[PDB]
């Protein structure tokens, strides 16, 4: 049933819920995470 | 004048010049783009700066009706502040625009305090209010049910 | 652990009592119904999709 | 063969892509590939590690005489020796098969086991080659080859034989840890834990338990965990031997909240060195710092964030960004706050909740037949 | 001619077969409830009119030579059925000529002659009564008219067919429709042609002419009464004015035609499509984004279609000019491939605080907008790239100071962080308050009298939609 | 939604077993 307005239209398996809560943020989890026993 | 529906649907029929050229209509539509995020002051200071005519018959209609805005949120429940608040805010260190906004306003000076009475109000409720027309949802729930068949 | 019903404060450091409802037995009756109805529309529309 | 065979697979990833990580395991595969005659999978290995060495050509010799000692082994049996199905020619011909996964590449191997796999009619030789299968698919992480030969297993196969299926339970599972089902089917199938001759079928143990512990404290937190895993006791002498898994059990559960982020960085860091391990690290750390806070904001309505500065760790702002960031992904449902620094909650009731899950289950059923009354009548 | 040649008998005989009797079919079965039964909505109109949009044009589009759809113009071209006689010598002309076409070559029509071919039939003793033979009948080789493609003196032949077709069209609702009512399939028909000369008019000057008639034709539309009549042509009357990039919108606002009240689950859809857009372009942002996922969600069924990747498309942007944002790309296509990639990276920017990297991808990326017509997003999605952060604050936290805010929105000033959140509750943005006192900004209250007060307000259309299914049920129900 | 609901289904079903029994009943006519 075209509508005329058609024309133009683990890898990443379940990313998107990973990817737009956490980004990018140290993901070791230990060089800050685990590393803030230095200041105390 | 506050049509700022119709200010962005107006801006259909311009296909590129917004933005390779013409000053003209640049400069409202990135007064506009001031007005978007939180920049008042970049409105005040871009105040000095029109390239074309004058255009002050609708710039004073236009912070006039930036200045009541501002004032009627003032106008809510903040009570009490200073000429010097009213200088930071509003604008304008002591022209007779103090004047203005004493008769216009409020704003009596007091012993160097302003003062700014509660504009809240006083919510009376019932809230079974509804009772009758909760009753006459009901009947045409079963009028519903029963007769028509 | 369950073996109590209460809850604590940090802000004021106390301990407090309190009780629950055990009527949660309509409501909990009442969505199970939408799985028993989630089922039979699933099949109907099966069906209706087989002949016209 | 192919019964220590899956720990070439760790040994292939943990020198790829950590090239930091390229001291020790090169030194005990390349001797490793150079015995076992290994001459056909690791020339994309040969490309990544270190360049070249002629010892290619004499194992190609090597390769091709063994390879000649079973040709005419199996050709002059097929020729003079006429009795089939599950014997000597299936033997023979099933040890060209057994070659060209223990030598070769997968492709050889994948024909030659299609082919004796429509000659046989016992159902357990009919397994043990679906059981060939299911290695190889997991070698190189084939997930059309999966998808085919489980279902082999389960439908067209076991209605008949019994408890060699207890082997599958292992991998059915181990291949939802590779996926993203670390959250309960893995947990639930991994529970039967008797099975401990560290076969070819039971690739390991001690790793075993040690796969069958981290992935079942998601599963649940007190829907009776302490039953399984912590009253279990067959589970409780390996982790008896291991001080830090248990280490990581008793911080959980006996809630003490400053130890428990020691041991779990060095299970993320531990984590690592694993090769089913591309959706682990990640996400289990950041699954399992808010299941340890969603016990320690129960039992509380207002927690001042100050008592979280020392009984949980240090760093004030380190809290306060990283709940933020919790209350704001939709989940850790409380609300955190500024001068007075009181960590304030709120959570449904018999009504909120059971509300909250009617108007979903109804407008889901409502669009349902809103689609249903329109199919019909035209 | 021995490789292809001897592959040209095996095309003609069963397209000569079963696809001459899908029409044999239709305008034998569509005569049927015409007669009797003239509530004739629930025939294989609509599985043809389905078909006449998916089938015959992909059955074919060439006339199909060796006499498949070559033989349809000639086999067509002496139609009277006019009285007892002169159906039953048809019905024998229905015999003899589909035998010939079936064994020999006939009328060729050379694709310029198919408008002579189209005289006879409207020719040749043609009647009124038999109005959805002779609707359905010459709309149906306008398809081959059209998609032949190569646009040239064929156009004007569109031009003259159709209007050929519409003054039979306009005759029939002057000549008073007695117990058919063809609208049922004429809403298409002036759609199908329309859709077409709407393309002519863009290789030609400007279809406000369209507009001029699909005025009138609206009007007499409804005025008898709607059988899907006023639900077509509205779309079709707001999408050239939607087409063409002047003003245009505050007429849609005055449009007051808003009910069409049933639509098949086909015609609402779009609808919803057109009028969010609408809403969105005059920055009523809460109502547009509902109604388009109205739009999204209720006619979906389609294999990887384009326009519900276009009304997802929409969709992304003014959940952007409110904040939220879901998983997008994981319904991916082979097309959708080129379309994932600036709207996911879009938002990957508006949810960190990064504008160099917002304005580096409107520079990349600017040419794709330039075909999706969003130009409009950088004036008025800069608002939100500050306001995203401020409502990601105010409902993390409760009971905020705004000398902290300052840093967390990295304004690095307090002084006019209370304007953008004093614009933000202006806007309705957060529903908190501030207290000028000493610097709190502090959220709402706790969870209100939501498990008390309001659910019958939603109950009560609950109520009234499901019975109205058991009303709809049982008034439809008994045919025999 | 527990009355509107399954009054509304059941009225579902009269529709199907009808048009069932309608057209099937009116294909074996001829």
């Amino acid at each position: 049933m075209s509508e005329k307005k058609q024309p133009v239209d683990e890898d990443n398996w379940d990313d998107d819920n990973v990817e737009d809560d956490f980004s990018n943020q140290l993901r070791a989890e230990l060089e800050k995470h685990g590393y803030k026993m230095e200041t105390s | 004048q506050n049509r700022v529906a119709e200010f962005h649907t107006e801006l259909e029929r311009l296909p590129a010049k917004d933005i390779q050229t013409n000053v003209y209509i640049k400069h409202p539509v990135s007064l506009e783009q001031y007005l978007m995020e939180g920049s008042y002051n970049k409105v005040f200071l871009a105040k000095g700066n029109i390239p074309a005519e004058s255009y002050t018959f609708f710039i004073d209609i236009l912070l006039d009706t930036i200045r009541d805005e501002i004032a009627g949120c003032i106008e809510k429940a903040y009570e009490k502040i200073l000429f010097t608040e009213a200088t930071r805010i509003l604008f304008f260190n002591t022209p007779k625009k103090m004047t203005d906004y004493a008769k216009k306003r409020g704003w009596v000076l007091g012993p160097n305090n302003y003062y700014s009475f509660a504009s809240q109000q006083q919510k009376p409720e019932d809230t079974t209010i509804p009772s009758t027309e909760l009753a006459k949802q009901v009947i045409e729930y079963a009028r519903q049910l029963e007769m028509i068949v | 652990d369950k073996k109590f019903h209460g809850i604590l404060d940090q802000g004021e450091g106390v301990l407090i009592i309190f009780d629950e409802p055990p009527v949660d037995k309509t409501y909990e009756a009442a969505l199970e119904t939408i799985q028993n109805m989630s089922k039979v529309v699933d099949s109907l529309y099966n069906k209706a999709k087989k002949l016209t | 063969p192919k019964n220590p065979d899956l720990r070439i697979a760790q040994l292939r990833f943990l020198l790829s892509l950590p090239e930091h990580r390229g001291d020790a395991a090169v030194r005990d595969e390349l001797m490793a590939a150079v015995r076992d005659n290994n001459m056909a999978p690791y020339y994309e290995a040969l490309c990544k590690s270190l360049d070249w060495q002629i010892d290619v050509d004499l194992l190609n010799k090597m390769k091709k005489a063994n390879e000649d000692e079973l040709k005419r082994l199996d050709e002059e049996l097929e020729d003079a020796e006429k009795n089939l199905g599950e014997s000597e020619i299936r033997d023979a011909m099933m040890a060209k098969a057994e070659y060209l996964c223990r030598i070769g590449d997968k492709e050889g191997a994948l024909t030659a086991f299609r082919k004796t796999y429509d000659k046989t009619v016992a159902l357990g030789h009919r397994l043990d080659i679906v059981f060939y299968l299911l290695r190889i698919g997991l070698f190189y992480m084939d997930n059309d080859l999966i998808t085919r030969n489980t279902e082999k297993a389960k439908s067209l196969i076991e209605e008949g034989g019994d408890w060699d299926r207890r082997n599958r339970l292992k991998v059915y599972q181990g291949l939802y840890c590779v996926a993203i089902r670390d959250f309960k089917q893995a947990a639930e199938l991994f529970l039967d834990t008797v099975s401990t001759f560290t076969s070819y079928e039971l690739m390991d143990y001690k790793t075993f338990v040690t796969y069958t512990v981290y992935v079942s404290m998601i599963a649940l937190e007190r829907p009776d965990l302490r039953e399984k895993v912590i009253k279990g006791a067959e589970i409780l002498e390996v982790l008896h031997s291991l001080p830090a898994v248990r280490q990581y059990l008793f911080s959980l559960y006996e809630c003490r909240y400053s130890v428990f982020f020691q041991s779990l960085a060095v299970v993320e860091q531990e984590m690592k060195k694993d090769w089913l391990f591309a959706p682990h690290y990640r996400y289990y750390v950041r699954e399992m710092r808010i299941h340890a806070y969603s016990q320690l904001l129960e039992s509380y309505r207002s927690l001042t964030l100050g008592y979280m500065a020392e009984a949980f760790g240090v760093g004030v702002e380190f809290i306060d960004q990283e709940l933020s960031r919790f209350i704001a992904a939709g989940r850790l449902h409380c609300k955190i706050d500024k001068v007075n620094e009181i960590v304030e909650t709120n959570r449904p009731d018999s009504k909120n909740w059971q509300y909250q899950e009617t108007i979903k289950k109804g407008d889901l059923l409502l669009n349902r037949v809103q689609k249903l009354s329109r199919v019909i009548n035209m | 001619p021995p490789g292809g040649g001897e592959q040209e008998p095996p095309p003609p005989p069963a397209p000569q077969d079963v696809e001459m009797k899908e029409e044999a079919a239709t305008g034998g079965g569509s005569t049927g409830e015409a007669d009797g039964k003239t509530a004739a909505a629930a025939a294989e109109h609509s599985q043809r009119e389905l078909d006449t949009v998916t089938l015959e044009d992909i059955k074919e589009h060439v006339k199909q030579l060796e006499k498949a759809v070559s033989g349809k113009e000639p086999r067509f071209v002496l139609r009277a059925l006019r009285m007892l006689p002169s159906t039953s010598r048809r019905l024998n002309h229905y015999v003899l000529y589909k035998a010939v076409q079936g064994f020999f070559t006939s009328n060729n029509a050379t694709r310029d002659f198919l408008l002579p071919f189209l005289e006879e039939p409207m020719d040749t003793e043609a009647d009124l009564q038999f109005r959805p033979r002779t609707g359905k009948a010459a709309s149906t080789p306008l398809l081959p008219e059209v998609e032949a493609y190569l646009q040239l003196l064929v156009v004007i032949f569109m031009m003259n067919s159709k209007r050929y077709k519409e003054a039979q069209k306009i005759s029939d609702d002057l000549m008073q429709k007695i117990s058919t009512q063809n609208r049922r399939a004429l809403d298409l028909v002036a759609a199908k042609c329309y859709y077409y000369h709407a393309r002519v008019y863009e290789f030609l000057d400007k279809l406000d002419v369209v507009r001029s008639f699909l005025h009138a034709r609206l009007r007499t539309a409804t005025l008898r009464h709607d059988a899907d009549g006023q639900a077509t042509l509205l779309n079709l009357l707001l999408r050239n004015y939607l087409h063409y990039s002047l003003y245009d919108q505050a007429e849609k606002l005055v449009s007051k035609s808003v009910f069409p009240e049933q639509a098949n689950n086909n015609e609402w859809a779009r609808y919803l499509y057109y009028t969010g857009r609408i809403k969105a372009i005059q920055l009523e942002y809460s109502e547009a984004r509902r109604t388009m996922t109205n739009a999204l969600r209720k006619a979906p069924q389609h294999t990887a279609v384009g326009f519900k990747q276009t009304v997802h498309k929409l969709l992304i942007v003014v959940e952007l000019l409110l904040g939220e944002i879901p998983d997008r790309l994981q319904f991916r296509q082979p097309s959708l491939k080129r379309s994932l990639m600036p709207y996911f990276l879009l938002t990957q920017a508006v949810r960190t605080g990064n504008l160099a990297k917002f304005n580096q991808v409107l520079d990349q990326f600017g040419e794709k907008f330039q075909a999706d017509g969003t130009y409009t997003l950088i004036i008025r999605l800069r608002h939100n790239v500050i306001k995203t952060g401020v409502r990601m604050i105010s409902l993390s936290y409760s009971r905020i100071s705004l000398a902290d805010i300052a840093q967390k929105l990295q304004l690095d000033s307090p002084e006019d962080a209370e304007f953008i959140v004093a614009k933000a509750i202006r806007d309705g943005v957060i529903e908190a308050s501030i207290n000028h006192e000493k610097g709190y900004v502090q959220s709402k209250e706790m969870i209100d009298i939501y498990s008390t007060r309001e659910p019958q307000l939603a109950f009560h259309q609950r109520i009234s939609f499901c019975l109205d299914i058991h009303n709809m049920s049982v008034k439809a129900m008994r045919f025999p | 939604y527990l009355a509107s609901l399954i009054r509304s289904v059941v009225a579902l079903h009269n529709l199907i077993n009808n048009k069932i029994a309608n057209r099937d009943a009116e294909k074996k006519e001829g």
